[PDB]
């Protein structure tokens, strides 16, 4: 019932914001104290007996946590007194924040990040990207920087309950506003291009058999098959949910291969085939990133 | 008076589940009532008035709101006032997808375009395998469609086409054949 | 977690949880017990979500978890069979459940 004591804040790693408090001085000895905590506008409510709460949030906005004490875990039980402690983003020049900061995990091997300079940016500023995940001993500074045009970037290695990777872009001079980015280990994944093993015909049906990347299994991937014809000037495209090997007559016996059949295709003309691969919502969090197209494989009568 | 064949129910995984059985000759619409309810808690029974197949044969149409794989339905075939047959039914185990439609032929290349009979909300909206039969009778060539877009493009090398669907993962039976299109 | 789930049943539940998180607060900020271990979460998730009364959006999800749990589940069973760690919003509950299923789908425990 009374207010909690010593509701303070701290920042571990890069984006780990931790609220910690102490039990109320006014106390009922006949009470199992549960703490009702929520953020702005009744967001992310949680009732827990712990005197601490930590979340992973990009510190780009001032967010506050309200803390109330309870004796019951019921919904009807609403604390009369709540203490709120807020935390603001680090100091820096108004429009110095780097824009369009994105990070893509390439084939579960390396993370490549890119961003654009802020509107209010000094010409002599030097960008520095820092990353961190649970497995690391401390905050690491990505040194493999790159510059693709007007874009600034940095790519670091990253090999494979819910844990994510924190990314901070900040100048060591401490003149510009540090920008943050949280990347879940199950999202922003761009696989490698697959490898076509064989193309086989059955009347007017074309069986395409390829191989997925080594770090990805069959059921975790959404497929796209491209079939370009020379004579008919056709640029067909097929989207496949899942592709399994059905007819062994027109397929190799490699057990890591997926198979798709394209109907209404003639050997009379030359047919070029490419395969593109992305992750589905069944195994990963995002299905927006396609891999690069596979190498071309042709079949049929040449011109 | 006595149930000869036990009710064989099939579902289209959306709102409807067709049950069918065989009885001597009787009036199922008058005497027989099919009571069905979901095993899910807060049980609410439902009464079905079965239509007649013909010659000691009746067919009942069960109505649902949504269908998930875990759904299990207990069946109670009430003969007048006395229970004739008791059993259960699982829609996901015996799925029969509803037939596709709106098939239109063609024209640079011969093209066929039909429609997905399921709404985007449904689960089969992305898990339906099609099969187009194009004949003139043994001149037919069957095509298998396992990609998303319900399109079929072939070359020209007096015909009639038809389309049916099949859900791969649920190991269903083939859907009924769509109304053919002559050209 | 529980009995070996069919591939279709997992893919369906996963797809449903994703469909829910696409919008307005889920179940108007109703709160349920969170899950600690994946040793028996298939019944723990159901025993937790069953305490939600007036939410229609979670109804399809609740009906799916019934096939993943061997025994029968009624309202108010979580406290006795599982450790009460913390209560969270249904939205957070679904996201955590979705993550556990997606992890299970990669490991391929189904069937
Ligand atoms: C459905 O529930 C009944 C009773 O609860 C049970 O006997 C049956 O095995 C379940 N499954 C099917 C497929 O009927
Ligand atoms: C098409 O798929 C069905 C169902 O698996 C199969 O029985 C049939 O042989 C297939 N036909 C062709 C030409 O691929």
């Amino acid at each position: 019932q009374p207010p909690v004591t010593n509701l303070s804040v701290s920042v571990e790693n890069l984006c780990t914001v931790i609220w910690t408090w102490n039990p109320p001085e006014g106390a009922s000895s006949n009470c199992s104290l549960w703490y009702f905590s929520h953020f702005g506008d009744k967001q992310d409510k949680k009732i827990a007996p712990e005197t601490r709460r930590s979340i992973e949030v990009p510190l780009n906005e001032r967010i506050c946590l309200q803390v109330g004490s309870q004796c019951s875990t019921n919904e009807s039980e609403k604390p009369s007194i709540l203490v709120e402690k807020c935390i603001s983003p680090p100091e820096g020049d108004p429009e110095s924040a780097v824009t369009e900061l994105q990070c893509i995990w390439h084939n579960l091997s390396y993370m490549k990040c890119s961003w654009l300079p802020g509107r209010n940016t000094s010409p002599d500023t030097n960008y520095t990207l820092y990353y961190w995940h649970r497995s690391l001993e401390k905050i690491h500074q990505c040194e493999n920087i790159f510059r693709e045009g007007q874009y600034f970037g940095c790519s670091f290695d990253l090999t494979k309950e819910q844990h994510s990777v924190q990314i901070m872009v900040k100048d060591n001079a401490g003149k510009i506003k540090p920008s943050f980015n949280i990347v879940p280990l199950t999202s922003r994944v761009k696989p490698d291009p697959p490898h076509i093993k064989n193309l086989s015909f059955h009347n007017d049906d074309l069986y395409v058999q390829w191989e997925n990347p080594q770090n990805f299994i069959s059921r975790c991937l959404f497929y796209e098959v491209e079939v370009n014809n020379s004579q008919t000037e056709t640029h067909n495209v097929f989207y496949v949910q899942e592709a399994k090997c059905e007819n062994p007559e027109f397929e190799r016996n490699v057990e890591n291969t997926s198979c798709f059949m394209v109907p209404g295709v003639l050997p009379d003309t030359l047919n070029t085939v490419r395969i593109r691969v992305k992750t589905n919502k069944l195994c990963y969090e995002d299905d927006k990133l396609w891999s690069n197209w596979s190498q071309e494989m042709s079949i049929g009568k040449k011109r | 008076m006595k149930v000869l064949q036990e009710p064989t129910c099939v579902s289209d995984y959306m709102s409807i589940s067709t049950c069918e059985w065989k009885m001597g000759p009787t009036n199922c619409s008058t005497e027989l009532r099919l009571l069905y309810q979901l095993v899910f808690l807060l049980s609410e029974a439902h009464t079905c008035i079965p239509e007649n197949n013909g010659g000691a044969g009746c067919v009942c149409h069960l109505l649902m709101d949504d269908v998930v794989s875990a759904d299990n339905y207990t069946l109670d075939l009430w003969a007048g006032q006395q229970l004739l047959w008791k059993g259960s039914f699982k829609p996901s185990e015996h799925v029969k997808p509803r037939a596709p439609g709106n098939l239109t032929v063609h024209s640079d290349t011969l093209l066929l375009t039909w429609s997905n009979p399921y709404p985007p909300d449904n689960y089969l909206y992305n898990h339906l395998t099609y099969a187009v039969n194009i004949w003139s009778p043994a001149d037919f060539r069957i095509y298998n469609v396992t990609y998303l877009e319900p399109s079929l493009r072939i070359a020209a090398s007096s015909y009639r086409a038809r389309v049916r669907a099949w859900a791969q993962c649920y190991n269903t039976t083939w859907s009924e054949w769509s109304p053919s299109t002559k050209w | 977690p529980g009995p070996v789930p069919p591939s279709t049943a997992v893919r369906e539940l996963i797809e449903e949880l994703i469909n829910i998180t696409q919008n307005a607060p889920l179940c108007n900020g109703s709160m349920v017990w969170s899950i600690n271990r994946t040793a028996g979460m298939y019944c723990a998730a159901l025993e937790s979500l069953i305490n939600v009364s007036g939410c229609s959006a979670i109804e399809k999800t609740q009906r799916m978890l019934s096939g993943f749990c061997p025994h029968k589940v009624s309202a108010g069973q979580f406290s006795s069979l599982h450790v009460r760690s913390s209560k969270i919003e249904v939205a957070q509950f679904v996201k955590d459940l979705l993550f556990h299923l997606r992890t299970l789908f990669r490991e391929g425990q189904f069937n």
